[PDB]
């Protein structure tokens, strides 16, 4: 009973991103007064399947100047990294009870960017190399704030174990004690996953592509499903870390229902901001983090090292 | 480079070397080397000439390789001993790995083809700081670990340094290049006596520091970098080059100038250890060092060289820079032989 | 088969180590380092060093990212090399694979290798020690004491890294 | 065991999707369908020549700053000590130099992106 | 130390990590705590020259505990001889070492 | 360079107490107070002698005193204890925080009956 | 006052983030010395028994060391319950 | 209208609900009802190993109460 | 001294050999430089974890702190040599032969 457990995670995950593409357009359309897909099946409940099946039957082709090996492995890197990252998430009981679950997700999420430029570099295209070089410095600069924000919040945890967030915010939501860090955490998640106040990684307006430059039916599907899966989690990680929920040890279903609802609400907000703001220019999104987010990031860090000491509220290590 | 950053950059170098000479933990010694390397690379390329970039580069790969080998030799010593203290190395391979690991920092054996052109490319100011200060740290480590040193390897390290340093200097015109080979020659002299009496290499270090200092800031005052450019200084500054004779003679060890004190005192110590053939050898091959010293002496003011008519208004102007301890450094670099027994202060 | 993953993981570490040490194109060198770096994190994790394992994972990944981020910036070749490409890199590569595969063969067939030091093949599971750790992981408390027992190391490390930002700008500024 | 089985399943699942990606859709290709995309007209010849960006200075400071976050990572277990005064002073000390490095990097052009 | 400022200035900078039997956090002893404790207590103030000849077995026990060079060699011979003896068929492992 | 005097197998044949970890975790505080004397003596032998081969008998006394503690609990408060340790065992982390009510039954039972 | 107030107001207008960050950064250092619960944090960390309280041999003349865990003499941390 | 959006959420919410329910139930099923014991530290693992040895059937979750001793 | 020690020690040798055989690239040279750092970090981690040298578990961390510090220095030096000479092959900087 572990292969069943793993396949009880992989299939629901890929189906979650599957219909997230439907709740994207059907939400995007309604926010821009459109109606979204409602033709393929009732209320569009079959449109992504029609999209997916086409994207595994229309002619794929490697670029003539491609690097075959790196061109093929990049979708492998994107998809496997996205799936493997959901592993330590503590939905009532986590699938894999890592002692350092937080550090694990930081490490692999820092790896999901090797896919974007290995794809860009191997594609041997001018828009590919531009988009690849845009994205790398975009993510790592946004990664410095990602690491410190996680540390400052988790100083009240006493450990990096994801299961302990359930116990930590048992009575009080964590956001009520770290809301200033919550704002930059949400923005950074918008930036690591490349949603659209900082979707410059794709850069469709100015770079036409960059998530998947010449990538076709299969590899394009991966680089999409590898980033829409990150959309659902980076809000599941936000939900688990900031907005805790009651967890009865005898009936975990209530926690799973509550946990799913918070991810759904957060994911809608990811789609909500996506159609309410313009595109950050490159220097602006770098200036926002290196010149406005980081100074507040370090300052609130020093606050959260001192805060438990001044209030004698050092959390238990175990 | 702004003046304030330059000072803190220097202080980091002195702190890095100081960390090496006070720490008892191997990791801290490695850290002191790492800080020394890190704060020095910007110093070399202070003026940003094209030459300095690869001059600083050749510094970096050589010393980083030396630092990494030093770290590895430390690790094996920890593996076989479980100790970080600088007492001795309990694995012969660990020691036989550090000698070259420290040697490339010192630049003694064929781990020396970095010293000449790193001196050449960089300015004269950092050249002085490179050839004098950067040797206290690696030598200090060698002095502490002097107990468990393979004498066969360490002696060969120095013997190779004296031969190459003397031989290489005979075919150099750029004053910085001849200084580097001459410094390499003195490298072997200090390191040859290392296994026997560590007090002696400290004495030779102190004398060599004064020699290299006094020689260099004389070159700074002369504002010369090649033999021909130095030649004209007789027309403008006769006393500087006349003083340069005595320092050149002292640097060659020609007594009763102070430069003999190391060469003399060292030879006395090793003959106490029944080493006779080798002491005779560096006595012989110190002469090729003396050769290009005299050629420098011949070309500077022992024979006045053709001048340049653009020197009139040069004589109309005096130096504004203010080298200090230069009058002092010449005194220690020329006449301290009557105070030879003062080496016991180091002991 | 699950006898002891230490050798298998360290073997991929060496084969990945062979790769970028053969001087490929710099971008392909990053891949060769990353596989070794990732599996190296696996080796330390298997030995109980959970924090240090993921520690080298996160830092290096960011470290090598800016490495080959730089190579495509100003160190790229107009016709990049590959694992096969030139015979020199081909020769340097295949030399590494045949070398390591010779030592492991020399390692696993007598179990009394005496190159430089002594190396006897009996299983890295053996050197483990019997004993509990209470309610704390030993490695985590060891690196936690840096702020209590290692105040001297914090000062020298902090000052050096601060100087590290000074040199980087000062070197790269120019003119 | 558990962690490696999960790692294996993900890469097999990803690789299988590639295999059905490049084999299930059959190919009718030529030399013009493999041409690099340049928004229509012919490329002038690029995508591998040195494309020098400007944030190299801040790209490399990220590497320096990423080492700061490595140094201050063990803080959750550092608070469980008996000498918090020393721990607090040192913990803020690393943050101060991290702030100081950023501030000095800021003042001397630094974060500004070269033109 | 070359110039021992720690001894003169009377403070500690790195004389807390240089050995395994020092005050570790929360009194977590090292593997070879006793072996090195005897070795250091053996050669304390005796000098390096006398230490390398007198406190020799204490170092050998400590260095062995660090690597288990001989002990693992002993185990290697036990398994190899057991393997050939079992393979030939002289004797078979007793039921306690099967389950 | 000598011999190793491993004790007789017979000496390592004392009664082996058989209760699951949750049972011991439930007894915990009450066990610690009412069984400290043999416990402290045995570990002092462990710390002083630094050799379990010289302290087997003190280990035996712990087992015998552990049995008497558990023999008394069955005779008097077997049911509430069985209710309590079952409630601890369900939790994956065995926290006393979730079974206060069953604890309240247990301690009052041994207070007014043992 | 005039020089300082003009500077603070001007910075509060152009660069609100920097004057903000310098505030919490400033408070993060100076209150922990002033606040009186810092000693409690030391006591809580000290009172946590990770290791065994190894018994010490009773040769008599140790009145303060208890002979049983329930004995009144010894370090009592009832303050934790009240706190 | 906006309520037509909800079917997009519902088929995702149920899909995201499965991993939480499946993992919770599989652990209970594979450990005899009780939650899977977590061992974040060696001491927790030591209890688990002693449970495996004591149970006889080599099952850590199979627990023996007072009735094992007598 | 089991075979894992052989693997990473022999690994560091090829890092030493790889560095000392500059073929045509400074960037690939720096790769081998940071390569050495893996084996040293990994071996050091194995040592102080096996020996339970808990207070010395900080040593691999401090290695990494001074590790990337050199790595930054190498690329920063590589910035100008490639900037003002075009490429990074270590053959075009022989102007200091005289
Ligand atoms: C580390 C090991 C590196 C091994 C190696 O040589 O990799 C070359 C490999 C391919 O180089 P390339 O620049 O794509 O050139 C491929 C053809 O030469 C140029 O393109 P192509 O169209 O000729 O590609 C097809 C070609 C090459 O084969 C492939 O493209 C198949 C996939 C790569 C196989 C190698 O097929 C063959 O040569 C015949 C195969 C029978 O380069 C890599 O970086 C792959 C490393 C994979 C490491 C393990 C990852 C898990
Ligand atoms: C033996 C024991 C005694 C050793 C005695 C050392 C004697 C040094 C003689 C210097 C005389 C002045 C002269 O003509 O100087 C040339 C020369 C500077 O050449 P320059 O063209 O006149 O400089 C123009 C400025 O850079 C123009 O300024 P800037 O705008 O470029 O800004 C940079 C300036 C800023 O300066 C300041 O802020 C002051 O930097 C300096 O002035 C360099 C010194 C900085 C402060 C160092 C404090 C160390 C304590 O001096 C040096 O390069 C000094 C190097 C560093 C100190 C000596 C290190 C070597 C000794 C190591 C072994 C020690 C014993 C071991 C046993
Ligand atoms: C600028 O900004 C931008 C964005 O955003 C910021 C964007 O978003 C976008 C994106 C654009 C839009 C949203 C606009 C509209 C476009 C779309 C909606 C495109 C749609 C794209 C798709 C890819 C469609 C997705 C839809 C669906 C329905 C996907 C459905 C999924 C599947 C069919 C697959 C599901 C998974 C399955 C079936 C897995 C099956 C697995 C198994 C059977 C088990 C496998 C494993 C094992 C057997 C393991 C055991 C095996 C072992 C051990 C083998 C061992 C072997 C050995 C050798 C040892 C753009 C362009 C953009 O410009
Ligand atoms: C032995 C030392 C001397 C070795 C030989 C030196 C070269 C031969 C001597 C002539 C050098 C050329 C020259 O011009 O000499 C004179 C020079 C000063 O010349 P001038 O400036 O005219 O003197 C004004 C004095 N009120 O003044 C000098 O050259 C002074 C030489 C001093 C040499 C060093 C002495 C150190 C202490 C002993």
């Amino acid at each position: 009973m572990f292969m069943i457990n793993i396949l009880s995670l992989i299939i629901p995950i890929l189906l979650a991103v599957a219909f997230l593409t439907l709740v994207e357009r059907k939400v995007l359309g309604y926010m821009q007064l459109r109606k979204g897909p409602n033709v393929v099946g009732p209320y569009g409940l079959l449109q992504p399947i029609a999209d997916a099946l086409k994207l595994v039957t229309k002619e794929p082709l490697r670029p003539g100047t491609s690097s075959i090996s790196m061109f093929i492995i990049a979708p492998i890197l994107g998809l496997s990294l996205a799936l493997t990252m959901w592993v330590p998430l503590p939905m009532p009981y986590p699938l894999i009870n890592m002692n350092l679950g937080v550090l694990f997700m930081l490490a692999m999420s820092s790896l999901a960017v090797y896919s974007i430029l290995w794809s860009g570099w191997a594609s041997n295209s001018k828009y590919a190399l531009i988009g690849a070089l845009r994205a790398v410095a975009q993510t790592i600069s946004y990664e410095v704030t990602l690491a410190i924000i996680l540390l400052s919040v988790l100083l009240m945890n006493g450990s990096y174990t994801l299961s302990t967030l359930i116990t930590t915010q048992e009575h009080i939501w964590m956001i009520f004690t770290s809301w200033p860090l919550a704002m930059m955490w949400f923005i950074s998640t918008l930036a690591e996953t490349n949603r659209a106040p900082f979707d410059l990684t794709e850069g469709e307006s100015e770079l036409v592509s960059g998530f998947n430059v010449e990538y076709a039916a299969g590899p394009f599907a991966m680089f999409f499903m590898a980033e829409y899966a990150n959309i659902i989690m980076m809000n599941a990680f936000t939900a688990i870390l900031f907005l805790g929920a009651s967890h009865d040890p005898h009936t975990p279903e209530l926690y799973t229902i509550n946990f799913v609802l918070k991810t759904l609400a957060l994911t809608i907000t990811f789609l909500w901001i996506r159609a309410s703001y313009p595109r950050f220019r490159y220097d602006q999104l770098m200036h926002l983090l290196w010149k406005s987010f980081l100074p507040l990031t370090l300052a609130l860090c020093m606050w959260h090292i001192s805060l438990p000491i001044m209030t004698a509220s050092i959390p238990p290590q175990s | 480079m702004n003046p304030i950053i330059y000072t803190t950059l220097i202080m980091t170098v002195m702190s890095g070397t100081m960390l090496v000479m006070i720490s008892s933990h191997w990791l801290l010694i490695w850290i002191g080397f790492e800080m020394n390397l890190l704060a020095m690379i910007p110093v070399l390329m202070k003026n940003f000439n094209p030459r300095a970039t690869e001059a600083a580069t050749k510094y970096f790969l050589t010393q980083a390789t030396a630092s990494m080998m030093l770290m590895m030799a430390i690790i094996i010593n920890l593996l076989y001993s479980g100790q970080w203290t600088i007492t001795k190395m309990f694995n012969p391979v660990a020691m036989t790995m550090m000698t070259m690991a420290l040697a490339m920092k010192l630049g003694l054996s064929p781990f020396h083809f970095w010293v000449p052109e790193v001196t050449q490319g960089i300015s004269l100011q950092a050249g002085l700081l490179l050839l004098t200060w950067q040797k206290l740290a690696p030598l200090s480590v060698l002095c502490q670990i002097s107990q468990s040193i393979n004498p066969n390897l360490m002696l060969t390290m120095a013997m190779l340094s004296i031969l190459i340093g003397g031989w290489g200097g005979l075919n150099q015109t750029q004053l910085r290049k001849i200084m580097a080979y001459s410094s390499i020659a003195h490298m072997g002299w200090m390191t040859a006596v290392l296994p026997y009496n560590t007090t002696m290499t400290i004495l030779n270090l102190l004398i060599y520091i004064t020699m290299t200092l006094a020689m260099f800031m004389l070159l700074i005052h002369s504002s010369a970098t090649t033999t021909l450019s130095l030649s004209h200084t007789w027309n403008k500054m006769p006393v500087i080059t006349s003083l340069m004779m005595v320092t050149l003679l002292s640097m060659g060890g020609l007594p009763p100038l102070s430069g003999f004190m190391p060469k003399w005192m060292i030879i006395q110590e090793m003959t106490k250890n029944e080493s006779i053939i080798m002491p005779t050898l560096m006595a012989m091959t110190a002469l090729l060092n003396l050769y290009f010293y005299m050629r420098l002496a011949y070309s500077s003011s022992l024979t006045m060289f053709p001048s340049t008519n653009n020197m009139k208004m040069k004589w109309q102007f005096e130096h504004t820079k203010q080298m200090k301890l230069l009058p002092t450094m010449i005194v220690l670099s020329t006449l301290v032989l009557p105070m030879t027994p003062a080496l016991s202060s180091l002991n | 088969m699950t006898m002891y993953i230490a050798f298998i993981l360290s073997t991929i570490f060496v084969i990945g180590f062979v790769g970028f040490s053969s001087k490929p194109s710099p971008i392909y060198g990053g891949l060769g380092l990353i596989v070794s770096g990732g599996v190296g994190c696996g080796i330390v994790l298997n030995f109980g060093g959970s924090f240090l394992g993921l520690m080298v994972f996160l830092i290096y990944l960011g470290g090598m990212l800016v490495v080959f981020g730089y190579t495509t910036a100003m160190a790229t070749e107009m016709y990049p090399e590959v694992w096969v490409s030139n015979k020199t890199v081909f020769g340097a590569f295949v030399s590494g694979l045949m070398m390591e595969f010779c030592m492991v063969y020399y390692a696993l067939k007598e179990e009394e290798v005496e190159i430089i030091f002594k190396f006897n093949g009996l299983g890295d599971w053996v050197i483990y020690d019997t004993g509990d750790s209470g309610f704390f992981s030993e490695e985590a408390m060891g690196i936690a004491a840096l702020y209590s027992y290692g105040t001297w190391l914090v000062i020298v490390t902090g000052w050096s890294l601060l100087i590290g930002v000074v040199v980087i700008m000062e070197i790269t500024r120019g003119n | 065991m558990n962690i490696m089985l999960t790692l294996l399943t993900n890469v097999t699942l990803a690789s299988l999707l590639v295999l059905i990606a490049f084999w299930l859709p059959q190919l009718n290709a030529y030399s013009e369908k493999t041409s690099p995309y340049e928004c229509g007209f012919d490329p002038m010849g690029s995508a591998r020549l040195p494309f020098s960006m400007k944030f190299f200075l801040v790209a490399i400071t990220f590497l320096l700053f990423d080492l700061e976050i490595a140094l201050l990572l063990p803080l959750p277990w550092a608070s469980q000590t008996n000498n918090l005064k020393t721990m607090l002073t040192m913990a803020l000390f690393l943050l101060i130099l991290l702030a100081a490095s950023l501030a000095y990097e800021w003042t001397q052009k630094g974060l500004e992106w070269a033109e | 130390p070359f110039f021992d400022v720690q001894k003169r200035l009377g403070l500690d900078l790195d004389r807390w990590m240089t050995i395994q039997s020092a005050e570790q956090p929360h009194k977590i002893p090292g593997r070879c705590h006793a072996f090195e404790k005897e070795w250091i207590e053996c050669a304390h103030g005796i000098g390096g020259i006398r230490a390398e000849k007198e406190c020799k077995i204490e170092f050998d026990d400590f260095v062995e505990c660090l690597l288990r060079q001989k002990t693992m060699k002993r185990l290697s011979a036990i398994k190899r001889q057991r393997d050939k003896l079992i393979k030939e068929g002289k004797y078979t492992p007793p039921p306690h070492h099967l389950g | 360079p000598g011999i190793v005097e491993l004790p007789t197998l017979e000496d390592l044949k004392v009664q082996e107490v058989k209760v699951s970890s949750s049972v011991l975790k439930a007894a915990a505080h009450h066990y610690g107070a009412q069984c400290d004397k043999p416990n402290k003596e045995f570990m002092l032998c462990r710390w002083e002698e630094k050799d379990p081969r010289r302290c087997l008998e003190e280990g035996k006394l712990v087992n015998q005193c552990a049995l008497d503690f558990f023999r008394q609990i069955k005779r008097h408060c077997a049911e509430p204890f069985t209710e309590y340790w079952t409630c601890i065992d369900y939790s994956g982390l065995q926290l006393f925080r979730h079974c206060r009510k069953q604890q309240a039954k247990f301690d009052e039972c041994v207070l007014d009956k043992l | 006052a005039g020089r300082i107030a003009s500077f603070l107001k001007n910075a509060w207008a152009k660069e609100p983030v920097l004057v903000a960050s310098f505030a919490i950064g400033g408070l993060a250092i100076i209150l922990p010395s002033l606040s009186p619960y810092t000693n409690y944090a030391i006591r809580i960390n000290r009172a946590t028994p990770y290791n065994y309280p190894v018994p010490l041999r009773d040769d008599g003349n140790m009145p303060d060391v208890p002979s049983h865990p329930q004995d009144p003499q010894g370090p009592s941390l009832e303050w934790l319950k009240n706190l | 209208m906006w309520f037509e959006i909800l079917p997009g959420i519902a088929v995702m919410a149920a899909c995201l609900f499965i991993p939480g329910m499946a993992t919770a139930h599989i652990h209970k099923f594979t450990n005899g009802g009780k939650e899977k014991r977590v061992a974040h530290f060696s001491y927790q693992w030591n209890l688990m190993e002693r449970d495996r040895c004591i149970s006889g059937v080599n099952r850590y979750h199979v627990t023996k109460g007072l009735e094992n001793i007598d | 001294m089991p075979l894992v020690y052989m693997n990473i020690i022999m690994a560091f040798a090829i890092a030493l050999a790889g560095l000392l055989m500059y073929r045509s690239h400074l960037m690939s040279s720096l790769l081998c430089l940071e390569g050495m750092m893996l084996s040293l970090f990994i071996m050091s981690t194995l040592i102080i974890l096996n020996t339970h040298f808990t207070l010395a578990n900080m040593m691999p961390i401090i290695l990494l702190v001074f590790a990337a510090c050199e790595a930054a220095l190498g690329l920063s030096l590589l910035v100008m040599v490639s900037n003002t000479y075009g490429t990074d092959y270590v053959q075009n900087l022989n102007l200091l032969q005289c």
